[PDB]
DNA sequence: TTTTTTTTTTTTTTTTTTTTTTTTT
DNA sequence: AAAAAAAAAAAAAAAAAAAAAAAAA
C-alpha cells in the first residue's frame, strides 16, 4: 500500500544492502551512494519481516537508525552522513516459537534491550484456541478464497487513501494547555497501572 | 556600461579591463559607510597590521556604488577578481608602501552574493560563474604545496630557466632553455620556486536540507593559499567560489562518455556556528557569591529534571581534582570518574550527551559499535584518507577531557581490557603492527549504564546487579543508582517538563538561577587552568575517625566495605569543591561535602538493609547541607508511599 | 628516431563467503 | 552432547604506483 514502502527479511539482508553502500562513479572522479533498504524507506515504512532472526552486525544499524534517524558512512574514500526518517514495522517470532504469557515481554522475544526501548507499540497476538474466533477466520478465508476479485469491499480505494496520507502528512498539529493536561493526567495514570505485573514496565 | 558582444571578451579588452581597474580603485577610497566612515580603511590597516593578505568584500555595498562591476563580477569572475587583486595591492601600498614586502599580492574576497544555490541545484548554466552554495564538509585533504612560479633546471647546460607562472587549469610545460636552446625533460628547482598553499575538501548537502526521496549531492572545491585550514570535517560552510570546469576534466578515456568533471574554485568561506580578558573579573565577580555551588550544581543539563545528586556528581568531575605523584612512583589520578547505573528511561544518555556538549576535548563513544571511533587503539589506512595511520582509542582522544562511555555494560572483551587498562595505569600501550608505544590518555571516564535484567533491585548490591567485574567498578569514584520508582507528584512533575518541552520545540514555534552555558563553561575553563586548591586545612582527625568508623561498621555486616580508595575519592571531590569556589584551600565545609557525597555513593551502593544500617549509623554526615526541609519531604513522602501501598494491595 | 599510451607487475588492502572455533542449554 | 553465535582463514576483487615495451607519427 504505503509509497516509499520497503520489505526486508531476517537473514536474507547483510548490513550495506540494508542501509548504504559507497561505489566510484564510472564516469568521473565522484563516488555516488548505492541506497540500501533503510534509505529507500526515507519518509516512508520499512518492514523488517522475522526481525528477531536478524543478524547483531545489522540490529546495531537498525537501532542506530532508530536512534538518530541517520546512517554515517566511511567507505571508499567517502564519507557520508545521509538522512534515514523511516518508520519500523518488525514481525518477531516469540522465543521458542510460540508467545509464553507467563513471562514479560522481554523474555518472550530475543530482541536487546535497546531495540525494544524504542519501539513505540508492541502488539502481542496469541492465537487463543477459541472456537467462535476460529470459525469467524476460516468464513472470512473461505470468502476470500471463493470471490477473489470481489468479498473487498473497502468504502476508500487504496490511490485515495494514498492521496489523503500524503495531504495530511504536512500537518503540524499543536498541543492545546487542554491536551497538555489532558496527557499529563494520562500519563500519570498510565503509571499507576505498573504499580499485577504487565509484560514489560512503563 | 553594457556593451558589446560578450561578457568575459568584453573585460578582456584593455579599455574597459582599466577603466573597471580605477573605477573600483575609486570605490575603495570613496565608498565610506553609512556611518562608519571607510570600512575598507580600517579593513586594510588591520589586514597589512596581522598580515592577512586577504580583503572581503561585500557584494550589496558594491552593487550599490557600482552596480555595473557587481554585475560583470558573477558573469566572469576570473577577471574581475584578478582586476580587483591588482587594484587592491597598489591600493595597500598606497596606505601601507613597506607592506609591499609582504606577500606582494592581495586576494579579494566577496561575501553575501545575493542568489543561493543548492549542490544538487547545479547545471551546466553555472559554468564559468561566481556562485554561492552552502554544505557540509565530507573531507578535506592536508596543506599540499602546490606550485606557484616555477623554475625548471635546464639538465644539459645547468642554466635556471625563468618563472612559468603556474595555472590552475594547465600543469605548465617549459619550451626549450634559451641558452642552449634544448627541449629536455628538465626538472623543478625547488630551492628557487615559490609555492602556494593548496587544500582539497568536499562540501556535501546539508542532510537538514534535503528533502524526503533524495540523496545529498557533494562538490570538490579547492582552497589556495589562504583559505586552507579555514574548514574541518563536520563544519557546515557557506562557500562562495567558482564553478570551475576547464581544466583538465573530460574523460575521453575508453569506456566513457564526453562528461566533464566539475571543481568549484573557492574564493569565500564563511563558517556558520576562547582566549578572552576581563572576563576573569566577571569569573570572580559571581564566585563570590556564596552560594555559586548551589547555582552551577543547578546547571548543569538544564533540559534534565531533578536528579540533583547527579548533576552535582557530574559539576565536580567536570572540575576534576588535582593529579599528583609524589616523587616518580606513586602515581594518583585527579580525575573523578563517575558511573551511573540505572533502569532506563531516566536521562542518562541525556547527562552523557550534555556533557559531551558542554565540555572541551570531551568524546562520546558507545559499548556497542555505533559510535564514530572506539575504545581501542589500532592502525590502519584511514577509509577516506586511504593513508595508514595509527587510530589511538577514544580514551586517548580524551587525552586531558572527557571521554562519556554509553552502554557501558555491552562492552567488548577488548574494550573492557582497554578502558582496565586506561582507568587504571592512564595510558595504553600499543604493540599492533610495528609500533612498540606507550601513549598517555588521562582521561575522566563518565559512563552509563543499565543494571541486569533491566531493573535496578535495591534487594542485591550494586556490584552484583550489574554486568561489570569488580575492578572495572573499584576504579569509579562515584556510583549514581538512578532508580526509576513510581511516584504520582514527580511523575505528573515530568510529564509537564517533557510535554512542555514538546509544545516550545514545536516547527512554527521555532531554588538560584542557572548560570548561562557558555558563562559556565568560561568558568570552568578558568577554574580548571588556573586555581589548585591545597588541602593544608583538612582536618586529619575527622577523616581518620570517620574512616575507622565505616571500616567497623561495614565489616560488622556482611558488606562491601570501605578501603583507601575511598579517602583518595573523597580528597578528590573535595579538591574539586574547593576549585569550583576558587578557593585555592580546601575548607571544612569542601571536605564535609567531598564526605557527603562519597557516603551516599558507597550507601547506596550497598544492599537493601545495609542501606538502612549505615544511614542511620552515619546520617550526621549525610546530612551535611542538607536543609530540614528536604529530609522532612523525603520522610512525609516515604509514609504516604507506605500508606499508598497498604491501601492497594 | 622519439614520444606516448598502454601493459604489466608487484604490493597492498578490502570484502564476501566459508569454515573453524567458542560458549551455552 | 549438541546447537548458536563469534572469530578466524582464506580466496577473490579493487586501488594504485611505478617501470617497461609497442604503436604512432
Ligand atoms: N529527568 C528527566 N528530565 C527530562 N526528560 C527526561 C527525564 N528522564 C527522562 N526524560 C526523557 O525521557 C526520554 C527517555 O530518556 P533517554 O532516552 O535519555 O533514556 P536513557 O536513560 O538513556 O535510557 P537507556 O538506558 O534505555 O538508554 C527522553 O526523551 C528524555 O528526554
Ligand atoms: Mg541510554
Ligand atoms: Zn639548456
Amino acid at each position: 500500500f504505503s509509497p516509499r514502502a520497503v520489505y526486508t527479511s531476517g537473514k536474507a539482508s547483510s548490513a550495506a544492502g540494508l542501509t548504504a553502500a559507497v561505489v566510484r562513479d564510472e564516469e568521473s572522479h565522484e563516488f555516488v551512494i548505492e541506497a540500501g533498504a533503510l534509505m529507500l524507506a526515507d519518509n516512508g515504512v520499512c518492514c523488517i519481516d522475522e526481525f528477531d532472526k536478524m543478524d547483531v552486525r545489522d540490529q546495531v544499524a537498525i537501532h542506530e537508525a532508530m536512534e538518530q534517524q541517520t546512517i554515517s558512512i566511511t567507505k571508499a574514500g567517502v564519507k557520508a552522513t545521509l538522512n534515514a526518517r523511516t518508520s519500523i514495522l518488525a514481525a518477531a517470532n516469540p522465543i521458542s516459537g510460540h508467545y509464553d504469557r507467563s513471562k514479560s515481554l522481554k523474555q518472550n522475544i530475543n530482541l536487546s534491550a535497546p531495540i525494544m526501548s524504542r519501539f513505540d507499540l508492541f502488539f502481542i497476538l496469541v492465537d487463543e484456541c477459541n472456537e467462535v474466533t476460529d470459525y469467524a477466520i476460516a468464513r472470512r478465508i473461505v470468502d476470500l478464497h471463493s470471490r477473489i476479485e470481489e468479498s473487498i469491499d473497502r468504502v476508500y480505494s487504496l490511490d485515495d487513501i494514498r492521496r489523503y496520507l500524503l495531504f495530511a502528512r504536512q500537518f503540524k498539529p499543536k498541543i492545546s494547555k487542554e491536551s497538555e493536561d489532558f496527557i499529563v493526567e494520562q500519563y500519570k495514570h498510565l503509571r499507576q497501572r505498573d504499580g499485577t505485573k504487565s509484560s514489560w514496565r512503563i | 556600461d553594457l556593451k558589446g558582444h560578450s561578457v568575459r571578451e568584453w573585460v578582456s579588452m584593455a579599455g574597459p579591463r582599466l577603466e573597471i581597474h580605477h573605477r573600483f580603485k575609486n570605490f575603495l577610497r570613496t565608498h565610506v559607510d553609512s556611518h562608519g566612515h571607510n570600512v575598507f580603511k580600517e579593513r586594510i590597516s588591520d589586514m597589512c597590521k596581522e598580515n592577512r593578505e586577504s580583503l572581503v568584500v561585500n557584494y550589496e555595498d558594491l552593487a550599490a556604488r557600482e552596480h555595473v562591476l557587481a554585475y560583470f563580477l558573477p558573469e566572469a569572475p576570473a577577471e574581475l577578481l584578478q582586476i580587483f587583486d591588482e587594484a587592491a595591492l597598489e591600493v595597500v601600498l598606497a596606505m601601507y608602501p613597506k607592506y609591499d614586502r609582504i606577500t606582494n599580492h592581495i586576494h579579494v574576497r566577496i561575501s553575501h552574493l545575493p542568489l543561493v544555490e543548492e549542490l544538487r541545484s547545479l547545471r551546466q548554466l553555472h559554468l564559468n560563474q561566481l556562485i554561492r552554495t552552502s554544505g557540509v564538509v565530507t573531507s578535506c585533504t592536508g596543506v599540499l604545496p602546490q606550485l606557484s612560479m616555477v623554475k625548471y633546471n635546464c639538465n644539459k647546460c645547468n642554466f635556471v630557466l625563468g618563472p612559468f607562472c603556474q595555472s590552475q587549469n594547465q600543469e605548465v610545460k617549459p619550451g626549450s632553455c634559451p641558452e642552449c636552446q634544448s627541449a629536455g625533460p628538465f626538472e623543478v628547482n625547488m630551492e628557487e620556486t615559490i609555492y602556494q598553499n593548496y587544500q582539497r575538501i568536499r562540501i556535501q548537502e546539508s542532510p537538514g536540507k534535503v528533502a524526503a526521496g533524495r540523496l545529498p549531492r557533494s562538490k570538490d572545491a579547492i582552497l589556495l593559499a589562504d583559505l586552507v585550514d579555514s574548514c574541518k570535517p563536520g563544519d557546515e560552510i557557506e562557500l562562495t567560489g567558482i564553478y570551475h570546469n576547464n581544466y583538465d576534466g573530460s574523460l575521453n578515456t575508453a569506456n566513457g562518455f564526453p562528461v566533464f568533471a566539475t571543481v568549484i574554485l573557492a574564493n569565500h568561506v564563511a563558517k556558520k556556528d576562547e582566549l578572552t580578558d576581563e572576563d576573569v573579573k566577571m569569573i570572580t565577580s559571581l564566585s563570590k557569591d556564596q552560594q555559586i555551588g548551589e547555582k552551577i550544581f543547578a546547571s548543569i543539563a538544564p533540559s534534565i529534571y531533578g536528579h540533583e545528586d547527579i548533576k552535582r556528581g557530574l559539576a565536580l568531575a567536570l572540575f576534576g581534582g588535582e593529579p599528583k605523584n609524589p616523587g616518580g612512583k606513586h602515581k594518583v589520578r585527579g580525575d573523578i570518574n563517575v558511573l551511573l547505573c540505572g533502569d532506563p528511561g531516566t536521562a542518562k544518555s541525556q547527562f552523557l550527551k550534555y556533557i559531551e556538549k558542554v565540555s572541551s576535548r570531551a568524546i562520546f563513544t558507545t559499548g556497542q559499535g555505533a559510535s564514530a571511533v572506539g575504545l581501542t587503539a589500532y592502525v590502519q589506512r584511514h577509509p577516506v584518507s586511504r593513508e595508514w595511520t595509527l587510530e589511538a582509542g577514544a580514551l586517548v582522544l580524551a587525552d586531558r577531557g572527557v571521554c562519556l562511555i554509553d552502554e557501558f555494560d555491552k562492552m567488548n572483551d577488548q574494550d573492557r581490557t582497554s578502558i582496565h587498562e586506561a582507568m587504571e595505569q592512564q595510558s595504553i600501550s600499543i604493540s599492533k603492527a610495528g609500533i612498540v608505544t606507550s601513549l598517555q590518555a588521562r582521561c575522566t571516564v563518565i559512563a552509563a549504564a543499565n543494571p541486569i535484567g533491566g531493573r535496578y533491585d535495591p534487594s542485591l548490591t550494586f556490584s552484583e546487579n550489574v554486568d561489570l567485574t569488580e575492578p572495572i567498578i573499584s576504579r569509579f569514584d562515584i556510583l549514581c543508582v538512578v532508580r526509576d520508582t513510581v511516584d504520582p507528584v514527580q511523575d505528573e512533575m515530568l510529564a509537564r517538563f517533557v510535554v512542555g518541552s514538546h509544545v516550545r520545540h514545536h516547527p512554527s514555534n521555532k531554588g538560584v538561577e542557572p548560570l548561562p552555558q557558555e558563562v559556565l563553561k568560561k568558568y570552568i575553563i578558568y577554574a580548571k587552568e588556573r586555581v589548585h586548591p591545597k588541602l593544608n586545612q583538612m582536618d586529619q582527625d575527622k577523616v581518620a575517625k570517620m574512616y575507622s568508623d565505616l571500616r567497623k561498621e561495614s565489616m560488622a555486616t556482611g558488606s562491601i566495605p570501605i578501603t583507601v580508595r575511598h579517602i583518595e575519592s573523597m580528597i578528590r571531590m573535595a579538591e574539586a569543591h574547593a576549585r569550583i569556589h576558587l578557593r585555592d584551600y580546601v575548607i571544612e565545609d569542601d571536605v564535609n561535602m567531598a564526605i557527603r557525597v562519597m557516603l551516599e555513593s558507597f550507601i547506596d551502593t550497598q544492599k537493601f538493609s545495609v542501606m538502612r544500617s549505615m544511614r542511620k549509623t552515619f546520617a550526621r554526615y549525610l546530612s551535611f547541607r542538607r536543609d530540614n526541609n528536604e529530609l522532612l519531604l523525603f520522610i512525609l513522602k516515604q509514609l504516604v508511599a507506605e500508606q499508598v501501598t497498604y491501601q492497594r494491595n
